[PDB]
RNA sequence: AAAUCUUUCUCAC
RNA sequence: GAGUAAAAUUUGG
RNA sequence: AUACCAAAUUUUA
RNA sequence: GUGAGUAAAUUUGG
């Protein structure tokens, strides 16, 4: 009768209120840790308790190996995109009698930024506290090849260059209104009803990965067929492969709406995006339609807005930019308008005086790009006209930082440098 | 000896100050401050700003998130017992589970809706009124929060109503959402790091930076001002409500309600608050009291300062200052090129609370000192090993530990004292993977949370284990959850299973490939 | 899904069953007919023919899989659907008019709008204030800091020994004549004794502040990490002795007296009464059996001795000396003394920072770093950021702002910025 | 008595 | 006695 | 115009 | 306001 004293006058209440109800309270002792550690040599008997019973069933972690050479940097942030179980793999593990709340909890795909500052060649990601000691989460040639921007010893195929598809690597492309998936031995074809992925057979590899990027459930649909399907020639056709890292995803643009996968790499374990690659990976997605890689600080139809007024005044080069940045922000498949061709023209992000859009925590101001400054010339603001202690003096291409220069013997900050962001080497 | 540093140092290293004082003190300067304001002689709380051009969202449904009006906080309840007002603290779930048995609505969603579509004031909702829910939900309760470092008087924080907060809610969730769309650069959801960032890109292209702060900051944010950009943005009656109920709160002092008619009693609306000046300007990278903004002339710094002026963000003149070589927000400080400036900056020290915990709590602050360049890391295992050497002092006697296992930390008995690198790339005897930032909870941990659970009802029938799809805002009676229960009993011993096995998502994952 | 169809599908399924008994249409929004680990494509499902079925008004199209049956309630009372069985079943069951409400929308306008924005009008509002008038000048100088040591100092004075602090120097007494020394003192005091402990009883309260001046410094404090830790011993062992290697303390409850029926044992609340042991050469100087010693005495609440005793002096010095230029000798004030200063007092320092439970020295740090980074401030404002005696009361935080600003003045003389 | 509205235990009437 | 809001870690469900 | 829950812990306003 | 007694912090930290 708890239940009528609780939420008494109701009948009914929702899962929210009646589960906060059922949450077990916990009183906070008055005594300190130490004094409450030693209240009944509690944790005395806890100690030989874990060191009888507990101790000897925990298994034995891995030991970290793995370190590569890195230097002290700007303060960045590292970006860890956790996934979490998918629909169909909750309903299992839920059906076979596991804790559905548990289950629950690890169905929600997690983005954590941790701060750190320090760098490697390949901008590899740290383990937590040993970013300084250079402990890489990253752990065939052709495995290793596909995840690097540029490859070492081309391999004759996509995944390490140019080329043709390998058996390893399979593909998800869209075709009219179809997704077409080919690993090289199965095709299948899966199309978006409502919020579902509708498939033959969902399980497979490359449906997953599609789901994935989608932002889709897997659903099982025998009536899914397509009419024209060249998956086996552009299978034995060769491609450019784009010099880049992989996106979040663990995959790579090949065409318009087409990305390549690899079986044996499942996420990205390099930053994708970073100061010095943006534009690359801007360029390189020009007009391959939507890639849903970077995430944008703030609202994506204000982004779009924003890039869509600057766009509307800019040489052709500033607007492949921004038509790249477009792409490299908008998800896949949603109810967007990124080409900025066809969208609408916003008044008022034109009333603005600047057009910020922060993409993976870099703030870019699109107006410096019409006028051609993070590929074609740095900016310059004088600090001081005295010489600081510790300051570099200002080299003839300067990066972005904080030099003296004896020219005219001042403090000068560089931003917006082509040294920085351009990078031709 | 944080005077001589050679770099930037708060002096987080010893713990913040401790306070067992009434909360009245301080809430009766906080409310004789705001009304000192209202009067036009100290600050100014007049709003003057042009938010003509903030997005309308008015014709957006109206949706209420249920696991925010739910937890174990504090809150103000009030009963009008015999034509007196009571207020007691309670938690929000109780509170809110008072307010809606009271009127009878199965969920708050279905609250507001009714309050919104009633065609009187005194129209009954169940046993009470929208009149009755205004006067009930301006009561405010006072106490004392301390443990702030740098606050000698701890600061006065005030619980209030179930239907407050179920307003608060609504129109804060709309304030983020127009910040979201309008401010130059969003920073509601990012960390202090990620504005210091931000900000040093932002302000790389002036010469000065402006490191600001503003004073009385929830004492000079008025209800006109709130009702202001509640309407700009299109809140309608809810934010009508609830600029009514803020202009008539009222303060439970020890046994007196006092009446503050100006300010919004400590954070209530920091979103809202924050879009007060975004609405009007996009020349400040702020959140609440803490903008960065930069410029080039005297005359850009007037213009500044007018447009703080004029969006009721008084300038800390104690506080606030100019620089050129370093930019500051948010606590964090960084140079004019991205770099984080040299010094302890916010590292705070770990105090005495148990052999493992203070081992592991001191691992993480290493670690989080480590990954930036707060200190090289061999600094940090010199630290470490120190600070094994004080839990062997501290630790190390029979009402702790009886053990003589060479594996054990000298604070328990044992010979090892661990190195940090060691420690960190789990190459230590498995006794230490608790230590580890990353790994499990320690022994003290488990004592401690064992002790805070055995200190005592009628419980409820239990909820859990529900299907992992199921939305939680559907309806669910006593004999719903019965049934439920039962249907996953017996599917469960269909399977052949006792209670759920618990679902480790790493140990599953780890059994994938 | 949404739940303003709840209701309707409700009556959608109306004691209809299939199979001799079972129910026919489940209910998505129904907990108990929900049927567990199948995802949801539709308001309520078919089992007999296996079909998703969904309720949509004219011209509102609902997010549902193709797949799933519409039943389109026509403007004009109608309820059309492509499969005739429930075109009938929908013309049946809603036999009554249900009406569905419309989406209330945040933005909505209530009929007693009006009437609270013009009590709203009616109430008091706020008056303009005047716009400051902001001069950026220079930050503090050398004489400015002097400047307010100087008036802390005139205003408050000093102590002739220091107290407590002192004990943090052995008072050159074994462990047998320190607990027979404080043992008497406590009953030269007239503290009661009860069950093996002292009480110290009282009637009355002047409710004034205690008298505050500044501590001299002692020369040093070898026994921190000791003292530290008898106080966090101190937390729950009260009323008798307690030793450490090199020196004792004795924390007396302090409990009121009614006379006849009292407390007898403290409370979580009961305050305590530190009294501690230094090297004689003072006022407090207390003598029995030719032992001699100064008894020092601290009044505590329970959070400042949890406080206290938590703190690591050992770690703090190390992480603040990580980074820290070299510190110049100091006298029994806290001035630079070149010829008879010591270095070790600045550990003294520290010890004063970890018993004072109010942290000024927090303050008084932050507002040091924001003056160092700074190129320019307020003018005659930013200076009234050392000005923090009116936040704290008592010697020993008085005493810490004032060795704070001292250590302020002391940078600013020896290694200037 | 002190860092002073704090040092405020229980039971029955 | 400890509110509002943001980031992150572990544990539990 | 519009287009995960709690317990503990650290930091931040 | 009256009377009476003396579960919780001492057990057990050098
Ligand atoms: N624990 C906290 C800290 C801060 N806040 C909010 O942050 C504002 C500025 O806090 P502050 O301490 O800075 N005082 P403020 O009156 O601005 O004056 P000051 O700068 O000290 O001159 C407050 O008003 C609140 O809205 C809060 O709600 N809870
Ligand atoms: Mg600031
Ligand atoms: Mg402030
Ligand atoms: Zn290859
Ligand atoms: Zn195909
Ligand atoms: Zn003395």
């Amino acid at each position: 009768s708890q239940f009528g004293k609780s939420f008494k006058g109701r009948t009914e209440v929702t899962i929210t209120e009646y589960r906060s109800h059922t949450v077990k309270d916990v009183h906070r002792s008055l005594l300190t840790a130490d004094k409450s550690l030693r209240k009944s040599f509690c944790f005395r008997n806890a100690l030989n308790q874990f060191l009888d019973k507990d101790l000897p069933l925990l298994p034995i972690r891995p030991k970290l190996e793995s370190r590569v050479a890195v230097k002290k940097s700007k303060l960045r942030s590292q970006l860890s995109f956790r996934p979490g179980l998918t629909q169909e793999e909750a309903i299992d593990l839920y059906n076979k009698g596991y804790d559905g709340d548990s289950v629950s909890g690890a169905l929600q795909d997690r983005v954590v930024n941790e701060p750190v500052a320090y760098s490697s060649a390949d901008n590899d990601k740290f383990h937590r506290g040993l970013a300084a000691l250079g402990y890489t989460l990253a752990d065939d040639t052709c495995e290793s090849g596909f995840v690097r921007a540029i490859p070492t010893t081309p391999c004759g195929f996509i995944c390490c260059g140019p080329g043709s598809f390998k058996d390893s690597l399979g593909f998800v492309i869209k075709i009219g209104e179809f997704w077409h998936m080919y690993d090289g031995f199965q095709h299948f074809v899966a199309v978006e009803d409502a919020k579902f992925l509708a498939s033959k057979s969902p399980s497979f590899w490359l449906a997953k990965r599609l789901a994935k990027r989608l932002n889709l459930v897997p659903k099982e649909d025998p009536s899914v067929a397509a009419a024209e399907c060249p998956c086996k020639k552009v299978w034995e056709a060769s491609f450019a492969r784009a010099p880049t890292a992989l996106d979040p995803f663990g995959g790579r643009a090949f065409c318009d709406q087409g990305w390549v996968y690899h079986r044996d790499v499942g996420y990205a374990t390099a930053n994708h995006i970073s100061q010095e690659t943006l534009f690359q990976q801007a360029l390189s997605v020009r007009n391959l339609g939507p890639q849903g890689s970077a995430n944008v600080s703030g609202s994506i139809h204000t982004a779009l807005d924003r890039l869509r007024a600057a766009y509307s005044r800019g040489t052709p080069a500033s607007r492949s930019i921004l038509q790249g940045l477009a792409n490299l922000i908008t998800p896949v498949g949603e109810n967007f308008e990124c080409d900025l061709d066809k969208r609408k023209l916003n008044i008022k992000a034109l009333r603005s005086p600047e057009r910020y859009i922060t993409i993976e925590g870099l703030v870019v101001n699109l107006d410096d790009v019409v006028r051609g400054f993070y590929l074609d010339k740095a900016k310059v603001t004088v600090l001081s006209r005295s010489k600081w202690m510790g300051y570099e003096d200002l080299p003839q291409k300067p990066p972005n930082g904080t030099f003296y220069c004896r020219k005219r013997k001042a403090m000068l900050l560089i931003s917006c440098s082509p040294g920085t962001y351009a990078k031709k080497r | 000896m944080w005077a001589f540093q050679e770099g930037v140092c708060k002096g987080n290293l010893l713990s913040g100050p401790t306070s067992m004082k009434a909360p009245d003190s301080a809430a009766r300067e906080s409310i004789d401050r705001a009304s000192e304001i209202m009067t036009g002689k100290s600050y100014n709380a007049v709003h003057t700003g042009d938010l003509s051009k903030l997005p309308n969202q008015g014709e957006s449904p109206l949706r209420i998130v249920d696991s925010d009006l739910y937890s174990e906080r504090s809150c103000c309840w009030v009963i009008e017992k015999e034509g007196r007002v009571v207020c007691k603290s309670t938690t929000l779930t109780r509170g809110m589970t008072s307010l809606l048995n009271t009127t009878k609505c199965s969920s708050p969603s279905e609250l507001i809706c009714k309050v919104l579509t009633v065609e009187s004031l005194s129209e009954k909702i169940g046993d009470t009124s929208v009149e009755e829910l205004l006067s009930h939900g301006r009561y405010f309760k006072c106490a004392l929060r301390d443990q702030e470092r740098g606050k000698p008087k701890s600061r006065a924080i005030f619980l209030s109503h179930p239907f407050f907060r179920l307003l608060s809610s609504v129109v804060e969730t709309h304030a983020r959402s127009v910040l979201s769309k309008v401010s130059a650069v969003y920073t509601a959801t990012a960390s202090a790091e990620q504005r210091a960032m931000m900000a040093a890109q932002v302000v790389e292209s002036r010469k000065h930076v402006l490191n600001g702060d503003c004073t009385k900051y929830n004492e000079a944010i008025d209800a006109d001002t709130l009702l202001k950009v509640w309407d700009a943005i299109g809140m309608g009656s809810i934010g009508v409500m609830l600029a009514y109920m803020v202009r008539r709160k009222c303060v439970l002092i020890k046994d007196t309600l006092v009446e503050c008619p100006g300010g919004m009693l400590m954070g209530m609306f920091n979103a809202t608050a924050t879009l007060a000046l975004q609405g009007t300007t996009d020349r400040f990278l702020s959140f609440s009291d803490d903008f960065i903004t930069s410029f080039n002339s005297p005359a850009e710094l007037r213009e500044i300062e007018d447009l703080l002026f004029a969006s009721c963000h008084n300038l800390s003149l104690k506080k606030s200052y100019i620089s050129v070589a370093s930019l500051e927000i948010n606590s964090c400080t960084l140079t004019r090129d991205g770099d984080l400036a040299t010094g302890l900056g916010c590292t705070a020290g770990v105090p005495f609370r148990g052999p493992l915990v203070t081992l592991k709590q001191t691992a993480a602050m290493l670690s989080g000192a480590v990954d930036s360049g707060v200190m090289p890391f061999h600094s940090a295992e010199r630290l470490f090993q120190i600070k094994q050497q004080e839990c062997a002092y501290r630790y190390n006697n029979p009402t702790y530990t009886t053990r003589n296992e060479d594996f054990l930390p000298t604070c328990l008995g044992g010979k090892t004292v661990i190195s940090f690198q060691s420690l960190l790339t789990w190459d230590c005897h498995p006794f230490w993977y608790q230590v580890h930032p990353d790994g499990p909870d320690t022994i003290d941990q488990k004592v401690l949370s064992v002790l805070a659970s055995k200190t005592r009802r009628t419980r409820l029938e239990a909820l859990s284990d529900l299907d992992p799809l199921v939305p939680h805002r559907l309806l669910v009676s006593e004999s719903d959850v019965s049934k439920i229960r039962a249907a996953r009993q017996a599917h469960l011993k269909s399977l052949g299973l006792e209670q759920p096995t618990n679902f480790n998502y790493a140990i599953y994952k780890a059994v994938q490939p | 899904m949404d739940s303003r169809f709840a209701q309707l599908t409700g009556v959608f399924c109306d004691d209809f069953t299939y199979s001799e008994g079972s129910r026919r249409f489940l209910s998505s929004y129904s907990t108990v007919e929900r049927r567990p680990g199948v995802p949801v494509e539709g308001d309520c499902y078919d089992c007999l023919k296996n079909k998703w079925i969904a309720f949509e008004l004219e011209g509102q199209p609902r997010k549902f899989p193709k797949a799933t049956v519409r039943c389109i309630l026509n403007n004009d009372a109608t309820y059309v659907c492509s499969e005739q069985e429930y075109q009938q079943i929908c013309k049946v069951q809603f036999k009554d008019y249900l009406e569905i409400d419309g989406v209330v929308k945040v933005g909505h306008k209530a009929s007693y709008d009006a009437e609270l924005r013009e009590r709203l009008l009616e109430l008091p509002h706020p008056k303009s204030g005047p716009k400051p008038r902001i001069e950026w000048v220079a930050p503090p100088r050398l004489a400015d800091i002097s400047k307010e040591t100087a008036e802390l100092k005139r205003q408050y004075g000093f102590f002739e020994c220091s107290k407590f602090l002192a004990c943090g120097e052995e008072c050159g007494l074994d462990q047998e004549a320190r607990e027979l020394i404080l043992n008497e003192y406590a009953r030269d005091r007239e503290f009661e004794f009860r069950n093996g402990g002292w009480i110290q009883r009282y009637t009355v309260a002047s409710h004034k502040p205690a008298t505050q001046k500044i501590l001299p410094l002692p020369a040093s404090a070898p026994l921190a990490r000791e003292l530290l830790m008898l106080i966090a011993r101190s937390t729950t062992q009260a009323g008798k002795v307690l030793h450490s290697d090199n020196t004792s303390i004795l924390a007396v409850p302090v409990m009121r007296d009614s006379g006849k029926h009292s407390k007898r044992r403290p409370t979580a609340s009961t305050h305590h009464l530190v009294v501690g042991l230094s090297k004689p050469g003072c006022e407090h100087d207390f003598e029995f059996d030719g032992y001699r010693a100064a008894v020092h005495v601290m009044h505590l609440d329970p959070k400042q001795s949890a406080n206290i005793g938590e703190q690591d002096f050992v770690s703090t010095r190390e992480i603040y000396k990580l980074d820290m230029l070299e510190l110049p000798p100091i006298s029994r004030k806290g001035d630079l003394d070149r010829a008879s200063g010591l270095e070790t007092r600045w550990d003294v320092i520290l010890l004063l920072e970890c018993l004072d439970s109010t942290r000024v020295s927090q303050a008084v740090a932050q507002h040091f770093n924001r003056h160092r980074l700074a190129l320019s401030v307020c003018k005659d404002e930013f200076r009234k950021g050392y000005q923090l005696a009116s936040e704290i009361r008592g010697t020993i935080p008085l005493s810490s702002l004032y060795y704070s600003l001292c250590a302020v003045r002391l940078r600013m003389t020896v290694h200037p910025f």
